[PDB]
RNA sequence: AACUGAAGAGUUUGAUCAUGGCUCAGAUUGAACGCUGGCGGCAGGCCUAACACAUGCAAGUCGAGCGGAUAAAGGGAGCUUGCUCCUGGAUUCAGCGGCGGACGGGUGAGUAAUGCCUAGGAAUCUGCCUGGUAGUGGGGGAUAACGUCCGGAAACGGGCGCUAAUACCGCAUACGUCCUGAGGGAGAAAGUGGGGGAUCUUCGGACCUCACGCUAUCAGAUGAGCCUAGGUCGGAUUAGCUAGUUGGUGGGGUAAAGGCCUACCAAGGCGACGAUCCGUAACUGGUCUGAGAGGAUGAUCAGUCACACUGGAACUGAGACACGGUCCAGACUCCUACGGGAGGCAGCAGUGGGGAAUAUUGGACAAUGGGCGAAAGCCUGAUCCAGCCAUGCCGCGUGUGUGAAGAAGGUCUUCGGAUUGUAAAGCACUUUAAGUUGGGAGGAAGGGCAGUAAGUUAAUACCUUGCUGUUUUGACGUUACCAACAGAAUAAGCACCGGCUAACUUCGUGCCAGCAGCCGCGGUAAUACGAAGGGUGCAAGCGUUAAUCGGAAUUACUGGGCGUAAAGCGCGCGUAGGUGGUUCAGCAAGUUGGAUGUGAAAUCCCCGGGCUCAACCUGGGAACUGCAUCCAAAACUACUGAG
């Protein structure tokens, strides 16, 4: 299956996720089909937490992309 | 995609051989050399002569080392 | 080791022995047709061809031979019966 | 690592005032700045041509208190920016926080301003900064923390502002002790003894 | 958003100009060693023996697939405090099954080629996902468990007897599937669970509905297999190499084109544009130097390939010729009742060995992810976190002010003094980090339970979904961070000082010991050896060694030379190849301009944004010089036609 899930970038104790669409049998930090947004939990000041783009998420979700548990709510809270 | 060369061989059976010249440039000295190319175009009717000027195109492989075919004979 | 690889080990010969019976049966009903061609037999091969088409295709949807392999014998063996006319 | 030791002795080799001692008592009375230091303080002659460029670079590097690992770091940010690396090298040494505390006049020496930053007594945007490398911007309201507004180190130093004047890119308020860094300096308030065409040429070869 | 840097010196000579070597100043490393040693962030840590391995752990999960045996609560009775039996039954897991172990983690042995990059295309496949479409009718024979017997030192093996399934196999039907020449012919399936109006009935059940699962098939994404063209290290003191070899035909074989394979036919194929052979090496996006052109190099991170003690081989399956699978042969350890067996850390730790040299037998599933079940849950040595090591980059401390009797004390001296030096001492203040005490976020999204509203329906029963209410969850952790208390207390070395090259004099030593990157010093006055004062460079580091690129216009495309410094074949003729006088005309292969597809993300660069700053993290752009397909222009080169 293909799936929409979260990567992990940044230092220790300061994460920064990436909404990628990947084949399911890959690594976390490995290859991907494309990337559509990010998610910053520790965003402070001028930083933006959610930055999903609704165009490609309209495209992939109509072709059987299967989201994760956190991405079940982040697309919902837009 | 369509190439052009001249025939050098008629020895095999339903199989012709072309020379495709080419001017590549040298990567560091800025000069256009000539370096050749020699294919095995699939002849079809055993009717080309040594010294022609023909036209080839690419198909699926027919034997091994023979994937190009013959479009048409341009000039003698 | 595991107590789960030793289960997939026992579960391999129970299918290896089972698939071999379903696989060799196909080949006996095909060699009956080919040995009947070589003796220039028109009606002997025609009877063997009739009762071997259902054996091949019923062994195709079980998943023993692939469905494009069963599509290949039926085309070629018809091409040798029309060459006896 | 700072420099802890004698401080007339640095002013005594380069042969200038250099503004290192604190009070307005006297130059060349605490110091005796007539000679090169050491035993052979009388013999002189023919500074080498390489030795002139190193003497100019070491002069600018001892006014402010940097070390060379930091100083080459400022030199990279000079050559990154657009145009006139000599002026840009100075304006990254003017915007540093231990300089601006000295320009406002919250200390006698420049090394006193380093200690007032280091003990969390200085704020920048309303929040505490204790780093003597903080590059301030245009319009940062440097103020003094209320727990130490009664220190005589700050009160006495404002009478030492009389022999200095205002540098006309700051403004200081002698009641609430809240300076305002107005804008960047120009290449007119800096003294002509420093040379922006010897330090740049030293870091080529 | 677009964007700039190029240094020289010493050494051949009585001296000079030139040619030409050598050596130094720079920035860098998975670095090692010597001296010295406060702190915290963010990083990295077997480059050598792919050399053997003690002991722990690294892939299992489903009782809403089916047997079986454990049988609670409770319903109890009875008998006299406890047992008896009964009744239901919640739990629980050895077995059959469905899935998954082909993903994730590790290492660089092999391979000089279509392996890997870039551009293309045609002959195929694809479990789980999405969109559809047509179904989900009936029937039979076995089998483990469990019995029981027999054999084995074990590791286990054998026999007879019994039972079930979504296990397995016929039969029935079928497009919108396969083959066929139209004509015609061939092929499937599995049920469990929540409910329930009516009705048949032991609501054993049928029944209706819902969720789930299964069977054909078309399309979409995703992954995979093939073919062409080009590029891809040194050696010419390696020049010929090859009979499935190179084509054709007939037949097989594989998901799929092909000498892939075979039977005859034919005598071809490649090669100085370097075949063949030898020697070494995993490639790539990138890193390190450079002004640039280039030159070396492929640690960590990412993509691709290749292996899993050595050599083979297939099965199972959607997809392996399979790191914790099977069979065989070999080598090597271990067990044994001597008959036979067992095992594979190039998974995480760890031991031995090698070596100039490289870390703890940690903590957890809370986070992000995977596998199974979607019902919660369960597994996870990949992940997220701690421990060790100045192994690197970036930041902060080791106090601040005043103070000349210019004190002792030291070294030198023309004996007058000079210098160490406001430096100390003395006096007045300051308390970050470290220490101590109190306080204290953010990483948490959910799940349970209850309620309610929507749509499913025959039945707002169940269930799905909004929402409400209530309750529960963190390895890190004594969290970052904040406040208070103590007091200047808790905290500086290392090389060098004749010239290149910043910085100097006395004392020992006398061709001895010794020094050294090059010039070269030392024979009794040494600014070069050994010390002492003084001084200069750098700092929590400083030095040497090893190794690349610069400087080297010293392999010169950008950017050199050949009368005498090294360098014009003894002279001809000439094949491949390189270059082409002059007018028109055509053409568009080069060439210029433009458009589209591509050039993975990271890295570098530019403008911003977050951590008290910076390193670090991160948003938007440019760039990736390329290759391909189209459109136009026609000066010059090419090709063509005429002079």
């Amino acid at each position: 299956m293909v799936t929409i899930r979260l990567a992990r970038g940044g230092s220790k104790k300061r994460p920064f996720y990436h909404l990628t669409v990947t084949n399911s049998r890959n690594a976390r930090d490995g290859r991907f089909v494309e990337r559509i947004g990010f998610f910053n939990p520790v965003a402070t000041g001028g930083e933006v937490r959610l930055s999903v783009d609704q165009e490609r998420a309209t495209y992939w979700l109509g072709q059987g992309a299967q989201p994760s548990e956190r991405v079940a709510q982040l697309l919902k809270d837009a | 995609r369509t190439l052009t060369g001249r025939v050098v061989s008629d020895k095999m059976d339903k199989t012709v051989t072309v020379l495709i010249e080419r001017r590549v440039k040298h990567p560091i000295y800025g000069k256009y050399v000539k370096r050749s190319t020699k294919l095995h175009a699939h002849d079809e009717s055993n009717q080309c002569r040594i010294g022609d000027l023909v036209t080839i195109r690419e198909t699926r492989p027919l034997a091994k080392t023979k994937a190009w075919t013959l479009v048409d004979i341009v000039e003698r | 080791n595991t107590p789960s690889a030793k289960k997939r080990a026992k579960q391999a010969e129970k299918r290896r022995s089972h698939n071999a019976s379903l696989r060799s049966m196909v080949r006996t009903y095909i060699k009956n047709v080919v040995k009947a061609i070589d003796a220039k037999d028109l009606e002997k091969a025609q009877a063997a061809f009739t009762a071997a088409v259902p054996v091949i295709d019923r062994m195709a949807d079980k998943g023993i031979i692939h469905k494009n392999k069963a599509a290949r014998h039926k085309s070629r063996l018809s091409g040798h019966i029309k060459a006896l006319s | 690592a700072r420099y802890i030791g004698p401080k007339c002795k640095l002013s005594r080799r380069e042969g200038t005032d250099l503004f290192l001692k604190s009070g307005a008592r006297a130059l060349d009375s605490k110091c005796k700045a007539e000679n090169v230091p050491g035993q052979h303080g009388q013999r002189r002659g023919r500074l080498s041509d390489y030795g002139l460029q190193l003497r100019e670079k070491q002069k600018v590097r001892r006014i402010y208190g940097v070390l060379e690992r930091q100083f080459r770091g400022y030199y990279q940010e000079a050559s990154r920016r657009k145009g006139s690396t000599g002026e840009n090298l100075l304006q990254l040494l003017e915007c540093r926080l231990d300089n601006v505390v000295y320009r406002m006049g919250f200390g006698s020496t420049r090394s006193e301003s380093r200690q007032l930053v280091s003990h969390k007594a200085i704020t920048v945007n309303g929040q505490t900064v204790n780093i003597p490398s903080y590059q301030v911007k245009a319009g940062d309201v440097v103020a003094v923390r209320e727990k130490s507004k009664n220190q005589l180190r700050i009160a006495q130093a404002l009478e030492l502002c009389g022999q200095r004047g205002r540098v006309e890119w700051v403004e200081v308020d002698l009641d609430k002790k809240a300076g305002t860094f107005k804008s960047a300096p120009a290449r007119s308030d800096l003294s002509a003894d420093i040379n922006e065409n010897l330090i740049v040429e030293l870091y080529s070869k």
